[PDB]
RNA sequence: CUUAUGCUCUUAUUUACUAACAAAAUCAA
């Protein structure tokens, strides 16, 4: 059964994905921007973009491959700027100063 | 002509059908049977007194070819 | 739309296309400028 | 004149060896095709099958 | 401006045969059921012998009609231009070609 | 839409794959931006995978250990695309960036190169008149230095067809062809593209610049014209080699019979010492401004020639598909480029000795000194610099230091570079031939002074010039603590040991040399001598180059060229053999292979079918005539 | 030997560019008898390219001429790439 | 029931095709 569409829509070509204990799903772009989805509701409360180098291609900037480590506080991203990068879930941050992107949806995108 | 790059690859589905040979090769011999289970003269003179994502630009190859010309 | 692959080095069904398909903007900087007239000067200079 | 008649020649032909000895035995083989269907027509003629 | 897509054009070329088809309706008057079988579960529907003629009478008819369009655009397409050097019939069709493109 | 667009779009790939291979830019007109994205970032993927495996096999062919004949060819073919990609960066950088010298340096250059040339009263050299009383046989000699390369060949395609026409014609006709030379050098400015070939020679890759052989007749004869001028007016004063009056070991055998006659060099009854210098100039040639260049010239020469000259060297190069132009550098392919090449040593020079000493050095001008003199001991005693030389490139120094001297000279060292961990002997090189107890010794009032000289020398002469960096350089220290005075001129490797510092005087064998002093003819000192370990690899990748350039060739050829090679292996360096141990390991393992060369001519290795005489016999009876 | 160009070489040598491309010099002196695929490039690479500047001096043009030659003294193959003209025009 | 050239063994010379055979390098006059 299909569970849930996500908020997937303007992101193009996703090369990978990652599921958190905690329902973080991670979408990987080859744009470069990477976007975290509430697994439950389906809904984007972060997106962000790398830096591709300091010296390299505007294509380059793009994430390949992914994973969690065993807690779920790391996001382990191989890029195709030759390197890797941790992310890593910013702690001292409440609800309040950061809900992410708000929850709107659009009828007109008929995803749901 | 003659001369193609491939529109598909060759597929799996075609080679289950067929019937096998069974002929014996070297490395499907038995080998690694058991599994392992996890538990004043200087004043005379004319005048005295970190990475980048490119293999051509890069330090290295700048000393390659300064050593492998000459 | 993609345009259409004209090369330079192959040409597999040996077409005829015209030469507008087959076949830098900046200056020089004050560097070369400034080491002619400082070469010349000295020039006029020994000269003297 | 007759290197521009060589030359003239040479640019309007593209093929190579394989794709005329292609063209060649494809011609042949059409023509033994064509030999092979009259002859049974002449051997209908005498009223032989 | 643009294309026009491929729902669009069902649609508009779905318009066309319906107003042909109005006309054909329209045209002879001027001139002027389902059984499901109970043994299987196929089903039979009662049809008249007109207008299955007709429906492939025009089916045909509109193929003969878009085969000699573009046979006659092939005429066209052949004895317009005539300034690049060519070699054959495809050189002068991929340099029609790159001329769209610019 | 799927399979009609994947026929173009990757047409445009491996058209953008060839365009990179070629510094072509890939400029596709109208292009949809994400597309070629992507298409540069996975030619950037595959431009890793190129490199990677061209630096990769590179080491593997100077290790040699099994590279295919095939694969040496394609490591050829991918370096020269990477090093004219270096070339054409490093063109189109300086031309975005100006020029890397100052005004204000090109201003003391010609300076410096104005105050020389007047002290010495030279008067330049002239452009060769109508009535000219040497001038066919400069033409003579310039035309057979043409001809030698074709009297050795057999087989010839198109070129050197109507190369060897035109020097046969030009015989026929001297008249008319120097007037043609001399119409060349008023008024031709621009030149057809030269290409470049580059030889394979297992460690390096050296290129190789093809002239047009209408140009390359009036650079013979611009050649052998200018450097016979130049010997005449004395151009270029005694210390600056190869000189035509002797061969290199006969420089090596003067320089160290001019290391021992200077006095009191060995006397280490003080703390005074000596110290020699090694230095590469780098990226000399490399680095040569033409704006610069044709000035000097002016200087030196009628500009109708010095134009000439700054013009031939403004050319296109083209290997096959990638074309510039070389718009900074020198081309070493030329002719004449010889005669800059030496010109711009001595502007490099005259820095380094300055104005007073290397007058010291080449003494006045009615009466130069020879190589190895000076008109009295004081004008030698006066500075510390005792001995300059210069071959080619290379440079090599001699310092006498007093106490004082060399105190200041470390401690003025010191003060700008501090050393709390003493880690100036960690840095420091010295020849790993020569065995650790009379190498030389690491100790640190000599490393100390070591590094003083080369700091005091790095500033003599500009970075935009030359780089001369530590990393290229060798110095020798001879004091209390270093017997040992050691370097390497020419493919030798020299240890000069003097007799009081010997303890015990033990005989030797031929390959050490016993330097005579003058004035005594005694013995003083003995220089022993082994072979560099390049001209060893050198050695080693020339018989490698006759094993895979012949495929199947006759067995007396490839017994003629390791004839041919080993011959011109010991003739030039015939008493360090002597003394090198690795380098007779070589030759048992390149007469080995050659000698299997033979047997897998035949399908048999054995031992008992090939006995010497058949090797070694020679011709008239019948055998390969190895040596 | 070395022979001057006629206008039917010229123009098989045009025609031989717009089917072989400008890097198979080799394949157009199949064609052009008596010429040399060096001396095809070379004509294609200064003479018959559509894309040089054959044309009159504007006078700044001249006035950058003039500036060019005094500060790149006898660079003519640097200065033509300044100009985007052929070089012996230049001259 | 229409009936029409049987190539000889060796040696020499000449010509044609063919080996997709091979080849003056260092060096001494």
């Amino acid at each position: 059964s299909l569970l849930t569409n996500f908020e997937s829509e303007k992101t193009g070509i996703i090369n990978t994905l990652s599921i958190n204990q905690d329902d973080v799903l991670f979408a990987g772009g080859d744009n470069g921007v990477l976007s975290f989805y509430d697994y439950k509701s389906g809904h984007k409360y972060q997106s962000l973009a790398t830096r591709e180098m300091v010296g390299s291609l505007e294509g380059e900037r793009s994430v390949l491959c992914s994973t969690f480590d065993k807690t779920g506080l790391r996001l382990i991203t191989g890029e195709a700027d030759k390197s890797i990068k941790i992310w890593k879930q910013d702690e001292t941050a409440t609800k309040e100063s950061e809900p992410g992107l708000a929850w709107n949806p659009n009828l007109s995108a008929k995803r749901f | 002509t003659s001369h193609r790059p491939q529109l598909e690859a060759r597929s799996g589905a075609k080679a289950a059908a067929y019937t096998p040979t069974g002929i014996e090769h070297a490395r499907l011999l038995p080998g690694h049977t058991t599994l392992k289970y996890r538990k004043s003269w200087r004043k005379g003179t004319a005048f005295g007194r970190g990475y980048i994502n490119d293999m051509t630009k890069s330090e290295y190859h700048q000393e390659f070819l300064h050593k492998h010309v000459r | 739309k993609i345009p259409a692959a004209v090369s330079n080095w192959k040409n597999p069904n040996g077409y005829t296309v015209a030469l507008e398909r087959r076949v830098e903007n900046n200056t020089i900087n004050d560097g070369f400028m400034k080491l002619s007239e400082a070469l010349e000067n000295a020039d006029k200079k020994a000269r003297q | 004149k007759e290197m521009l008649a060589e030359a003239r020649a040479r640019l309007l032909n593209t093929q190579g060896k394989k794709a005329t000895r292609k063209i060649r035995e494809r011609m042949l083989e059409e023509s033994k095709r064509i030999a092979e269907l009259q002859k049974r027509r002449e051997l209908k003629q005498a009223g032989i099958n | 401006r643009g294309g026009i897509s491929y729902d669009q054009l069902a649609k508009l070329s779905y318009e066309k045969t319906l107003r042909n088809l109005a006309t054909q309706t329209q045209n002879s008057s001027k001139q002027d059921k389902v059984q499901k079988d109970t043994k299987t579960g196929k089903i039979t529907i009662a049809d008249d012998d007109k207008l299955v003629n007709k429906l492939a009478v025009s089916l045909q008819s509109e193929s003969k009609k878009r085969y000699e369009a573009r046979k006659r655009q092939m005429q066209n397409a052949k004895t317009l231009y005539g300034v690049e050097s060519f070699i054959n019939d495809k050189n002068k069709q991929f340099n029609e070609k790159l001329s769209r493109e610019s | 839409i799927r399979q009609k667009k994947a026929r173009t779009i990757l047409q445009h790939l491996s058209e953008a794959w060839r365009c990179w291979k070629a510094n072509i830019p890939w400029d596709v007109p109208g292009m949809p931006a994400p597309i070629k994205k992507i298409i540069e970032r996975y030619i950037k993927s595959k431009a890793d995978a190129w490199v990677s495996a061209a630096h990769y096999n590179r080491e593997r062919i100077k290790r040699g250990a099994h590279v295919e004949k095939t694969m040496v060819k394609k490591n050829l073919g991918r370096l020269t695309r990477l090093w004219i990609k270096n070339e054409q960066e490093r063109q189109r950088q300086i031309q975005k960036n100006g020029p890397e010298i100052t005004p204000e340096e090109a201003t003391t250059i010609f300076s410096v190169m104005v105050e020389w040339l007047e002290s010495r009263s030279f008067s330049p050299i002239p452009f060769p008149p109508l009535t000219y009383k040497n001038d066919t046989k400069i033409l003579v000699l310039a035309l057979e230095d043409l001809k030698d390369v074709y009297a050795s060949k057999v087989r010839l395609n198109a070129s050197e067809r109507e190369e060897l026409a035109l020097i046969e014609e030009a015989y026929d006709n001297p008249h008319d062809t120097l007037n043609r030379i001399k119409k060349y050098l008023l008024t031709q400015r621009v030149f057809k593209p030269v290409d470049i070939t580059m030889m394979e020679n297992y460690q390096n890759i050296s290129p190789v610049y093809s002239v047009d052989p209408l140009e390359k007749i009036t650079d013979a004869y611009l050649d052998q014209y200018l450097w016979y001028e130049a010997d005449q007016r004395k151009l270029f004063p005694n210390w600056i080699k190869p000189s035509d009056s002797e061969i290199p070991p006969l420089l090596v055998y003067k320089w160290t019979q001019g290391i021992n006659n200077l006095s009191e060099i060995w006397d280490v009854s003080r703390g005074q010492s000596a110290v020699l210098l090694e230095t590469t100039l780098g990226e000399m040639a490399e680095k040569i401004d033409f704006t610069l260049l044709n000035r000097l010239l002016r200087l030196i020469v009628d500009p109708n020639i010095a134009d000439y000259i700054t013009a031939k060297n403004n050319v296109v190069i083209n290997f096959k598909d990638m074309s510039h132009v070389n718009k900074y550098g020198l081309i070493r392919g030329l002719k004449f480029a010889s005669f800059i090449f030496q010109y711009y040593g001595l502007v490099i020079d005259l820095l380094l000795l300055g104005q007073e000493r290397a007058t010291d050095l080449a003494g006045p001008a009615n009466n130069p000194n020879e190589f190895m003199q000076f008109k009295s001991k004081e004008v030698e005693k006066a500075h510390p610099i005792r001995l300059y030389t210069r071959y080619l490139d290379r440079i090599y120094m001699l310092f006498h230091f007093e106490e004082d001297e060399g105190e200041e000279l470390t401690d003025e060292y010191l003060a700008e570079n501090p050393d709390p961990n003493f880690e100036n002997s960690i840095g420091y090189n010295n020849r790993k031939c020569w065995p650790k107890d009379s190498r030389m010794r690491l100790i640190r009032q000599d490393v100390n002074l070591g590094r003083a000289v080369f700091w005091e020398i790095q500033s003599r002469v500009p970075t935009s010039l030359t780089s001369i960096k530590w990393e290229n350089a060798f110095v020798s220290v001879y004091s209390k603590n270093n017997p040992n005075l050691l370097f390497s001129m020419c493919g030798f490797e020299v240890r000069i040991l003097p007799r009081q510092r010997m303890e015990e005087v033990v005989s030797n064998d031929e390959g050490v040399w016993d330097l005579v002093d003058e004035r005594t003819k005694q013995r003083t000192a003995k220089a022993y001598l082994k072979v560099s370990e390049e001209e060893i690899k050198k050695f080693d990748s020339r018989i490698r180059g006759i094993l895979m350039a012949s495929g199947s060739t006759t067995f007396t050829k490839v017994a003629a060229k390791w004839n041919t090679s080993l011959i011109s292996l010991f003739t030039y360096f015939r008493e360090a053999i002597v003394a090198t141990e690795p380098l007779l390991d070589i030759l048992v393992k390149g007469e080995t292979r050659i000698q299997n060369r033979v047997k897998l001519g035949l399908n048999s290795k054995m031992p008992t079918r090939f006995p010497p005489a058949v090797f070694y016999t020679p011709k008239e009876l019948g055998g390969l005539g190895m040596i | 030997k070395g022979g001057v160009w006629t206008n039917v070489e010229d123009q098989i040598l045009k025609a031989a560019v717009q089917k072989y491309g400008t890097h198979q010099w080799s394949k157009v002196a199949s064609l052009l008898q008596k010429k040399t695929a060096r001396q095809s490039e070379l004509r294609w690479n200064e003479y018959l390219n559509p894309k040089l500047n054959f044309t009159e001096f504007s006078k700044e043009e001249d006035a950058q001429l003039l500036d060019l030659a005094r500060e790149l003294p006898n660079q003519w193959r640097t200065i033509a790439d300044m100009m985007a003209r052929p070089a012996q025009v230049c001259v």
